[PDB]
């Protein structure tokens, strides 16, 4: 009975910036932990980042770990995703997701439509 | 230079007794109050007891109130703790700490100097040799359960020592029967599984077993 | 073309205008002589924050000599009878005044920061405060030595006074290339003297005045936590209680101690607190209350002592910062307005009209209440502390 | 008595970080308080004695405070040799010490999910009329995830023990083993044995079954 928006994304040259932002309406965020997967063509739904609560520490894919930074704000119940350095590769449909483990297993169920992000 | 030594701790069965022994060298033990401090296997320190031998004056944990009994020694220059009607939470690492006296620095300094610290294991479980079994397997990992063996030490190598990437030897967990179980698994390319031979050698020194089993693909 | 008197204000309100300089001259001399009077001849007085005030009333001196009679006797007497070297001597000093009291309130206020917030570092030596106020002086001459190096007085035609001889007015103003180097000029000046110093000396005595209520809160704790846990104690039918009555008790001591012969006192209480806990952990309550009834011999014979005395520096050491707060204020408040029609002049696209009233009637009056904040800082000083005050009955017996 | 509660346990953090680890008491003990180093197999040395001074010898990079019952302790630069777990104790009087609850500093690491890999058990261990099924996880990073047993697509409970190892030397990761261990008379009457694996770097969980 819980669902989550995502927005961001379009059409940006190499090397561009783009501040992607989920925001989850219906539930609390600053229990659970928020994270983006990615889904490009042909390729199943990799993990790109997440953070957990404020406290704890965000981590990040080996693609994107040093351009892309997982920030959280719960006063709006948002997690932004901004991307720096964009390379042609970020091409797919990104997903943000929340998992009903306060203890972080990674147990996905509420994940949205996704933003398409297309570099060239 | 000021050093704590325990010993006395070892195995015994729940219900039994045991004594550990915190030798002090370097400084005295009237100029300072001993204390022991347990630590369980997987879990955080915990205060046992101490001893002032100054005044004599003794206190424990609420957990060993009236199970335990800590005396001290001058002549020695050591502390005792007497752990009788021990049971099977009891078992874990003992450290011999050294807390000064009040005022002063001393007293604000607790616990600078603490011992290398003894283990005590409370269980009713034999002695026995573990049964080494195998797990038939880009890359494919291979390995073998050792487990029904106690007490907890046990060494597994793979090929005589020869593999040693990719090889994970999981900790012991106890048993709901006292035994211990381990799982040695080593992550090995899928081309090796036709041809190479994997072999994993389990040692027990208290059982005095050299089990060497033979791992192969289904 | 314009024919002027000698005299341009009328008789009724240029004697009321003259009245008024001569009161705050007068005002500001006998403060400021009685103030210099007091810190030179008591040896007890001599301080950090007392030779800030010494160098405080030098200032308003120099302002009182150099500055006050000179603009008094422009404003009643038709353009600038003095020559240019008057000029810009009492120019120069007005802004060397200036700048040398606001970085010594700075210095005070960062001195009495030093001394309430951080205690425990080292005071500042008499002779670390007199280099402070030859560099504080340094910078002030440094900061507005271009007034006066750069000033010159200009004939106007337009206007000629006479008596029965006739000549044209004259004025010193400063004759910049161009009024944007003098706007320039004027706001970081604004900035660095008036600004920033308002901002940091009253974000500094803010903090001063969390500081000092905090330090008294704490020591009431501890002392009413040690207080009426013994009464506990007594009262108290079980050893269970005794033993936690005793925790509180032990952390108290332990942090009343803390706060800054007072310490050793505090090591005995500490130790018959563990006196009394060996007994209540042994099971008995008895003994241990009668371990805990001999803690009030050593609470009223060391700690009452020490409490009281304790309280009694954090009382007389707000006083003084307030006081402190009040010639800060004060001053800030006086300069005000001379600042604000220097900018409301110069940025404010005002009408002719609006700046022909903010000229005659806001000008002086703005120009008064700076030149009369010298007269203020004694009275304040007076008023707020007893030693000037005895100060004062001393000389004025010994010279009357 | 006095609850010493240790609330920052996972802490991953690369090197040169500033960790920081707060310690909250119950009863309002002065600065009494006292952090200590334990790296595994060996004794716990003190780090920080009276909440704010350092103990002798230890390096400077550590720094403890305290603020009101608020003891909080500070790595500014975290040298590789800085990952162990560090207590936080409260000493007021000799018989009132509690220790924290204990953090394990660990090194911060790119989010790994785990290679899923079943064992069915050995015909010769099913001579012994026991059966254990063993899955492991390989090579995973955030020590996190979630294994679960179906058998014929039910989960059990209280038959299922895992161990993990600690983080790796050289890649820095984490691998579990979790056994399921059943009677053969309880292992003959049903099929296929699967474990499900939840990981945060997994979109969806990882299933690996047997047929018997």
């Amino acid at each position: 009975q819980v669902q989550l928006q995502e927005s961001g994304g379009g059409l940006v040259q190499p090397g561009g910036s783009l501040r992607l932002s989920c925001a989850a309406s219906g539930r609390t965020i600053s229990r659970y932990a928020m994270s983006w997967f990615r889904q490009a063509p042909g390729k199943e739904r990799e993990f790109v980042a997440v953070a957990r609560r404020s406290g704890d520490g965000a981590f990040y894919a080996d693609s994107v770990q040093g351009r892309f930074t997982v920030s959280r704000d719960d006063a709006k119940n948002t997690v932004y995703l901004q991307m720096n350095s964009l390379k042609p590769e970020d091409t797919a449909v990104y997903y943000c997701a929340i998992d009903s483990d306060t203890f972080y297993s990674g147990s996905y169920d509420y994940w949205g439509q996704g933003t398409q992000v297309t570099v060239s | 230079e000021v050093q704590l030594v325990e010993s006395g701790g070892g195995l015994v069965q729940p219900g039994g007794s045991l004594r550990l022994s915190c030798a002090a060298s370097g400084f005295n033990v009237v100029d300072f109050s001993l204390h022991w401090v347990r630590q369980a296997p997987g879990k955080g320190l915990e205060w046992v007891a101490y001893i002032s031998s100054s005044s004599g004056s003794t206190s424990y944990a609420d957990s060993v109130k009236g199970r335990f009994t800590i005396s001290a020694d001058t002549s020695k220059n050591t502390a005792y703790l007497q752990m009788n009607s021990l049971r099977a939470e009891d078992t874990a690492v003992y450290y011999c700490a050294r807390w000064g006296y009040w005022p002063g620095e001393p007293w604000w300094k607790a616990f600078d100097y603490w011992g290398q610290g003894t283990l005590v294991t409370v269980s009713s479980a034999s002695t026995k040799g573990p049964s080494v079994f195998p797990l038939a397997p880009g890359t494919a990992a291979l390995g073998c359960l050792v487990k029904d063996y106690f007490p907890e030490p046990v060494t597994v190598s793979w090929n005589s020592g020869a593999l040693t990437s990719g090889v994970h030897t999981f900790p012991a967990v106890l048993q709901s029967s006292g035994l211990y179980s381990l799982s040695s698994v080593v992550t090995v390319p899928s081309s090796s599984l036709g041809t190479q031979t994997y072999i994993c050698n389990v040692n027990h020194k208290p059982s005095n077993t050299k089990v060497d089993k033979k791992v192969e693909p289904k | 073309i314009t024919y002027v008197n000698y005299y341009l204000h009328q008789p009724q309100v240029a004697a009321i205008f003259i009245i008024s300089y001569f009161l705050i001259f007068f005002l500001c001399m006998m403060g400021n002589t009685v103030v210099c009077f007091i810190v030179m001849r008591n040896k007890h007085m001599h301080t950090v924050t007392n030779l800030f005030i010494l160098n405080l009333a030098i200032s308003d001196l120099l302002v009182g000599i150099f500055c006050m009679p000179i603009t008094l006797l422009d404003n009643i007497i038709a353009g600038w009878p003095f020559g240019n070297t008057m000029c810009k001597i009492s120019g120069l000093v007005q802004g060397i005044s200036v700048a040398a009291s606001v970085f010594t309130l700075v210095a005070i206020a960062v001195d009495r920061f030093q001394c309430v917030v951080y205690p425990f570092k080292p005071k500042l030596t008499i002779k670390t405060a007199f280099v402070i106020i030859m560099i504080i002086w340094v910078l002030a001459i440094t900061i507005m030595s271009p007034s006066a190096v750069m000033l010159h007085v200009q004939e106007e035609k337009y206007y000629r006074v006479r008596l029965n001889k006739t000549s044209p007015v004259y004025w010193c103003r400063e004759d910049w290339p161009n009024q944007e180097m003098r706007k320039i000029y004027t706001t970081v000046l604004f900035a660095n003297i008036y600004l920033a110093p308002l901002s940091l000396i009253v974000i500094m005595y803010g903090r001063i005045g969390i500081s000092a209520r905090r330090q008294l809160a704490d020591l009431e704790d501890n002392w009413e936590t040690l207080n009426d846990n013994l009464k506990v104690i007594e009262k108290a039918d079980n050893a269970a209680q005794v033993k936690d009555a005793l925790t509180k008790m032990r952390a108290a001591a332990l942090d009343a101690q803390k706060a800054t012969d007072f310490r050793h006192g505090f090591d005995i209480l500490v130790g018959q607190i563990d006196d009394a806990l060996k007994l209540a952990n042994e099971g008995k309550v008895k003994e241990a209350q009668a371990a805990a009834e001999q803690l009030k011999t050593t609470r009223n014979a060391y700690i009452q002592k020490y409490l009281e005395r304790a309280r009694s520096t954090l009382r007389k050491k707000q006083k003084i910062i307030k006081m402190l707060l009040i010639v800060a204020l004060l001053f800030i408040l006086s300069w005000l307005p001379l600042w604000t029609l220097m900018m409301l002049s110069d940025y404010a696209d005002l009408s002719p009209n609006e700046l022909q009233i903010i000229n005659i009637y806001i000008y002086p009056f703005a120009h008064w209440l700076a030149f009369g904040n010298s007269s203020v800082n004694p009275i304040i000083y007076g008023f707020f502390n007893e030693n000037f005050r005895r100060g004062f009955q001393e000389a004025f017996q010994l010279q009357l | 008595d006095i609850q010493m509660t240790q609330s920052p346990s996972s802490l991953s953090a690369s090197v040169g970080d500033r960790v920081t680890i707060t310690c909250r008491a119950s009863q309002s003990v002065s600065s009494a308080v006292a952090w200590y180093q334990q790296k595994p197999g060996k004794a716990p040395k003190l780090l920080i004695y009276s909440a704010s001074s350092l103990y002798s010898g230890v390096p400077s990079r550590f720094s403890g405070s305290r603020s009101g019952t608020d003891f909080t302790l500070t790595i500014s630069s975290l040298q590789p040799e800085d990952f162990a777990t560090y207590y936080c104790q409260q000493y007021l009087y000799y018989s009132l010490v509690t220790f924290g609850q204990g953090t394990k500093v660990e090194i911060k690491r790119t989010v790994a999910a785990p290679s899923v890999f079943i064992f069915p058990p050995s015909d010769s261990q099913l001579k012994s009329g026991t059966a254990s099924v063993v899955c492991l996880l390989n090579n995973f990073y955030p020590r996190e995830a979630k294994v679960q047993w179906k058998v014929d697509n039910a989960l059990q409970s209280g038959n299922s023990q895992e161990s993990v190892t600690e983080q790796d030397s050289k890649d820095s990761t984490y691998s579990l083993s979790s056994t399921l261990t059943l009677s053969k008379a309880d292992y003959e009457k049903h099929k296929v044995y699967a474990c499900e694996v939840t990981h945060q770097g997994l979109s969806s969980p990882v299933t690996k079954s047997f047929n018997r």
